[PDB]
RNA sequence: GAUGUCGGCUCAUCACAUCCUGGGGCUGAAGUAGGUCCCAAGGGUAUGGCUGUUCGCCAUUUAAAGUGGUACGCGAGCUGGGUUUAGAACGUCGUGAGACAGUUCGGUCCCUAUCUGCCGUGGGCGCUGGAGAACUGAGGGGGGCUGCUCCUAGUACGAGAGGACCGGAGUGGACGCAUCACUGGUGUUCGGGUUGUCAUGCCAAUGGCACUGCCCGGUAGCUAAAUGCGGAAGAGAUAAGUGCUGAAAGCAUCUAAGCACGAAACUUGCCCCGAGAUGAGUUCUCCCUGACUCCUUGAGAGUCCUGAAGGAACGUUGAAGACGACGACGUUGAUAGGCCGGGUGUGUAAGCGCAGCGAUGCGUUGAGCUAACCGGUACUAAUGAACCGUGAGGCUUAACCU
RNA sequence: AAUUCCUUGUCGGGUAAGUUCCGACCUGCACGAAUGGCGUAAUGAUGGCCAGGCUGUCUCCACCCGAGACUCAGUGAAAUU
RNA sequence: CACAGGUGGUCAGGUAGAGAAUACCAAGGCGCUUGAGAGAACUCGGGUGAAGGAACUAGGCAAAAUGGUGCCGUAACUUC
RNA sequence: AGGACCGAACCGACUAAUGUUGAAAAAUUAGCGGAUGACUUGUGGCUGGGGGUGAAAGGCCAAUCAAACCGGGAGAUAGCU
């Protein structure tokens, strides 16, 4: 609905850049602990992007400690204070899911040239 | 519960909708005006229109289209030769359905699906 | 699953008082040819609001 | 959603490898637990000279979960399997000297400050 | 006090600054004219009638259209009331708009839910089904025993069975009102309101409280 | 001339001789925690291991894991493990056929609901002229559970160890209502990958079939594991209990008059239905104010002219729906389909060119296709009509204006 | 114990918890030597128990595809009374 | 019964395949003598499923799962 | 070589669901067992009712079996309904 529509792009962000699955980033969101407001890095695979203006979101897999952690980010939320593509990765799909049962050398997404 | 879902089922299989909605498609390009039951042919509009669309702009690739549906080579022809620059001015609605009685077999509520420019 | 005691002629016309059809409430006149047909219905000679539609 | 026969890793150098929790504290027919609630568990399989033993019944706090955590914003954090930290039945503190592999915000209280503390990262 | 009469437009979410998504759901109410004053001296109660939107002026019924003349006010779509406190004082004709909602903190949205259809006993009262092995045989999801036995011999009122689910007027209660954007007519509660988008809700002032 | 017999599942409903929470008395009640008795049935009242078992034991919880009635509730609702068919064997009994509330393995559980009942849902007529709408509200139903932490407060109490009543927040568990913004599920109507094979003359490209062939994602919708909300506060009359004043009985005494307090029970307060509430209510609004016979002169029958508000019917239909019903729209038109723009989804179409001997890669290209979504657009289909509904609405009395 | 009543004998193993199972003891109600005793590799749509994998069997169901059920037209039963 | 049952022998093509299995097809035969619409509960036959994984139950009943060829490797026990 | 192995035809019938006035007076769907043999099958023949035949269940002997079916004794008898 047009009311709607407006009342999402009141609060969409602007800066949000463009990045694919397979991309590896780095998210920078704030983190709320004791009093003091800082900034975490978050930095891992994309493996899916699910584009509904506002209420976009992207999943992020890491590999921490030996133990995957996937993270889906709310693309506009105010908490994911920055986004920063630190590799193009070239694959063939829309949602890496397959990379959950892969670790390691089977895990690897190509680069893309461009 | 069927809220917002469309297309009707028809009493039939998935694989047998969409062969009969294939052969009734051509029929309806080929004699320009055919006799179905109701939503029969309620059903046939979403199917039968959108191929006089992709026939309005040719390509190799529409033509492709046309074909991968209906899968005759005859009717892909008439379409883009025909029935293409005939509906090049009109903006769809490309056909008309007239309820014309019953059925005597089965007491199904029959109507006529004809091109617009018949 | 089946009754004990028969219904009589009383109970079944009490039942069937609601199987009655319904007379078409009124025919529509087709304006050029003037016969009768039912309403959004083309007529048995192929006219329909005033056109000849299907040919035969 | 930890519920009854649910095998956990065991995310400390307390001796357990896995675990099976048994019940959910904390309510009547509860069902299910998330990170940061208290499970009663039982060691199914340990390493040979640790802490504890196989078949110890003693309780246990969930860290990392395949559902994962919901944040306000509505984030959420799923890890790739589910992990507990063995706790004392009595004291409800840590047993094991060490913690594995990340955990959550969700901990963040008094009665998991030594597992927050020891943490390697906290998400 | 009095309420209004909104529409549903849908449900969206509100990003605060210090990320927090909530959930709310966005109500068109835009200007309610009082077609009717009903006091004790004439009708045993104190209430006001509102209309709301417009309708079509070929299907507003001659009748409805000589209600609606008499308060000299533009045809509606519908009409509700709205009981009266005895300090508050309306008269006909005034356009009443979501302002009223300035100070409020909490509303109450009553609307009518959206239609299931005819639904089982498992969907309409969270009955268990049974077994669906171990034997069974064509009773995988049916109510089971709906009585005793010869005593009483009989299935009591008020027993659960299927029927018809939804369709039928709710009211949520206690949502918190975030924003009350009276420029474009807006309300924004937190929370889901019954009904389908496009359907009509009543919002009053909170009455638990 | 048959009332199916244990246990399990689903579903319950009542009693109070109450398990928890709620209010009290006494205590060999310091405090916490108790013991016991009185009032109280609103709500709640475990998951597993063993066994066919209800039961019981045990593990671990919980505020609690109540006792009973209901054909030891519930097989025209499910099961068939037990016991009671026919097979077989063990121990024992008998010479034997065979037998054993001794065991051990195996063993066809039928019914399309007429009536009552219940859950939904319509049709008819009534409600005293007809119609549209809003409503009051008799009456009925739903809901009523509770913990843990923190402050009060290491305060009262206590030798200390220990550790409050009262009051106030925060946060959960179970349950219920709603919703789809989010996380997801499904998504055989969307996109793609690929195997076998057949076909479209062949290459290329596609289509059929193989459970959607097998998969990979996924739009709308519906959904839960997802997210919001609820249990109340207060008021009235009380129970057990506590009293004030107070005699009968110079005192005493909660009572005999009179006054007060008092619980999750009761009546309300919250939510839903609800004027067939035949006691058929109220308030707005709208519509119809023409003649004429006959008489069985009756609240009579009939003819002509007239059909109103409105309704119904038909059509396009819906986040409404089994069918009715309900809602929207019918060209004074966005009701549905199509079309246009977008979103979304999958993921760089075909054709052509280049590199490679070739599979293949690269360029046009993030292209192509894109269901149910969104914003628009009368292009197609919602036709003039016709049909039902009438023509001022009984009598008596009262009060008014005359 | 296909035998064992009392009895869920007692001890040990397996389980958080094991009336079933395995290994023992012997107090054999009421084993026992061709109406065979004790073992026994292989075999079994054989009985009991345990573990790995796997799963809607279940926590707790949700959605979808078809055939009925539902409406319309034609035909048109039955038990029972 | 124009009944999802029963009935002996003979012929037996193409591709993939060990195959008279199986998938698609030729030659040939057939769409099964009621249909049409809607897309409720519930039943039947199927598909998929978050986290868990036998906690279900009399019992893993049912379903899920394994599944081919070549090579490597293979325990207790044994009548070898 | 083999009463060998895996597995179609062929023979069976272990589990489940359906059905239980069924499509069928014992079947269908999904699995399941044997599948060169104590196999299976066509055709013809033989054995008959206190009798046959039986790898044994009181099984089978024309949808009938602790003694077939048909006719007769026979209108058996019925202290029973
Ligand atoms: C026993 O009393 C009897 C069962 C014996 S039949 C195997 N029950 C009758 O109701
Ligand atoms: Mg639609
Ligand atoms: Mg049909
Ligand atoms: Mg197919
Ligand atoms: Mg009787
Ligand atoms: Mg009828
Ligand atoms: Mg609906
Ligand atoms: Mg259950
Ligand atoms: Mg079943
Ligand atoms: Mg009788
Ligand atoms: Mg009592
Ligand atoms: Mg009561
Ligand atoms: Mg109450
Ligand atoms: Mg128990
Ligand atoms: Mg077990
Ligand atoms: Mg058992
Ligand atoms: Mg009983
Ligand atoms: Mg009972
Ligand atoms: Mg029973
Ligand atoms: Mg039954
Ligand atoms: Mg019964
Ligand atoms: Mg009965
Ligand atoms: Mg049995
Ligand atoms: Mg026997
Ligand atoms: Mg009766
Ligand atoms: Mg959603
Ligand atoms: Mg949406
Ligand atoms: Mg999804
Ligand atoms: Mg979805
Ligand atoms: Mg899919
Ligand atoms: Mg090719
Ligand atoms: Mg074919
Ligand atoms: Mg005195
Ligand atoms: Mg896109
Ligand atoms: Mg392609
Ligand atoms: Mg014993
Ligand atoms: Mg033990
Ligand atoms: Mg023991
Ligand atoms: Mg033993
Ligand atoms: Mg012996
Ligand atoms: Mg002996
Ligand atoms: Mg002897
Ligand atoms: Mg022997
Ligand atoms: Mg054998
Ligand atoms: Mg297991
Ligand atoms: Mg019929
Ligand atoms: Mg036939
Ligand atoms: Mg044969
Ligand atoms: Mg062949
Ligand atoms: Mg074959
Ligand atoms: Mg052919
Ligand atoms: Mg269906
Ligand atoms: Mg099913
Ligand atoms: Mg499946
Ligand atoms: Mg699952
Ligand atoms: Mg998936
Ligand atoms: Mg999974
Ligand atoms: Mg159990
Ligand atoms: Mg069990
Ligand atoms: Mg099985
Ligand atoms: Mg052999
Ligand atoms: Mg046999
Ligand atoms: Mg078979
Ligand atoms: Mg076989
Ligand atoms: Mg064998
Ligand atoms: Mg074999
Ligand atoms: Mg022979
Ligand atoms: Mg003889
Ligand atoms: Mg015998
Ligand atoms: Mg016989
Ligand atoms: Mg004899
Ligand atoms: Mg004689
Ligand atoms: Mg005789
Ligand atoms: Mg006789």
């Amino acid at each position: 609905s047009n009311i709607i529509k407006q009342l999402e792009q009141e609060q969409m962000k602007q800066d949000v850049p463009s990045f694919r699955p397979g991309d590896t980033v780095e998210v920078k969101v704030w983190v709320v602990e004791g009093s003091k407001k800082r900034l975490q890095a978050f930095e891992g695979v994309v493996i899916a992007i699910r584009n509904r203006g506002l209420h976009s979101a992207f999943t992020v897999r890491k590999i921490s400690n030996g133990e995957g952690v996937e993270r889906v980010f709310q693309t506009h939320s105010p908490v994911v204070d920055s986004i920063s593509v630190k590799r193009r990765g070239a694959v063939r799909k829309a949602k890496l899911y397959y990379l959950r049962e892969r670790t390691g050398k089977a895990a690897r997404i190509k680069e893309r040239l461009n | 519960m069927r809220h917002r879902k469309s297309g009707r089922q028809l009493n039939r299989n998935s694989s047998h909708r969409q062969a009969m909605f294939r052969n009734m498609a051509g029929s309806l390009v080929r004699h320009e005006i055919i006799k179905t039951t109701l939503p029969k042919a309620k059903e046939l509009r979403r199917v039968v229109e959108p191929l006089i669309t992709l026939a309005k702009t040719d390509s190799v690739a529409n033509r492709r289209l046309a074909f991968a549906r209906t899968r005759d080579n005859e009717i892909v022809a008439k379409l883009f030769n025909e029935l293409g620059p005939r509906f090049a001015s009109r903006a769809g609605g490309y056909t008309r359905i007239l309820k014309c009685g019953f059925r005597a077999g089965d007491n199904a509520p029959m109507a006529y699906i004809e091109l617009v420019d018949r | 699953a089946v009754q004990q005691n028969k219904p009589t002629r009383s109970k079944r016309g009490m039942r069937r008082s609601h199987d009655a059809l319904t007379a078409v409430t009124s025919l529509s006149v087709d304006k050029t040819s003037g016969e009768k047909h039912l309403r959004h219905h083309i007529t048995a000679d192929g006219y329909y609001r005033g056109r000849k539609v299907i040919a035969k | 959603m930890i519920q009854e026969q649910t095998m956990l890793n065991v995310a400390d150098n307390s001796g357990a490898r896995r675990v099976m929790c048994i019940k959910v504290l904390g309510g009547s027919h509860r069902r299910y637990a998330g990170v940061g609630d208290i499970i009663k568990i039982t060691i199914k399989e340990a390493i040979p000279r640790g802490k504890v033993k196989k078949g110890d019944v003693l309780k246990a706090v969930v860290v990392r979960t395949k559902k994962g955590v919901r944040r306000p914003d509505g984030s959420v954090i799923r890890f790739d399997g589910n992990a507990c930290v063995l706790l004392n039945n009595n004291s409800e503190q840590p047993i094991g000297t060490r913690i594995f592999g990340p955990v959550t915000r969700e901990l963040r209280s008094e009665k998991f400050m030594k597992i927050i503390s020891l943490a390697p990262e906290v998400l | 006090m009095i309420g209004l009469v909104g529409k549903k437009v849908g449900m969206t979410r509100i990003f605060t600054e210090d990320g927090v998504s909530i959930p709310v759901t966005v109500i068109e109410v835009e200007a309610n004219r009082v077609t009717q004053v009903k006091d004790l001296a004439n009708d045993g109660y104190r209430a006001i009638q509102v209309t709301t939107g417009a309708k079509k002026a070929n299907r507003v019924t001659k009748p409805e259209a000589g209600h609606f003349a008499k308060a000299g006010v533009e045809a509606g779509r519908g009409l509700w009331e709205f009981r009266l406190a005895e300090g508050e004082e309306f008269t006909v004709g005034q356009s009443i708009s979501v302002e009223l909602f300035a100070d409020v903190k909490k509303v109450d949205v009553t609307g009518t839910s959206k239609g299931k259809g005819f639904a089982g006993t498992v969907k309409r009262w969270n009955f268990r089904t049974q077994d669906a092995t171990h034997g069974n045989s064509l009773s995988h999801r049916v109510p089971g025993s709906i009585g005793q036995n010869q005593t009483p011999g009989k299935v009591f009122k008020g027993k659960k069975m299927a029927g018809q689910m939804g369709n039928e007027r709710v009211t949520v209660q206690s949502l918190d009102v975030v924003r009350v954007d009276a420029e474009r007519n807006l309300l924004l509660v937190k929370g889901a309101v019954p009904g389908a988008t496009g359907s009509d809700l009543i919002v009053k002032p909170a009455v638990k409280a």
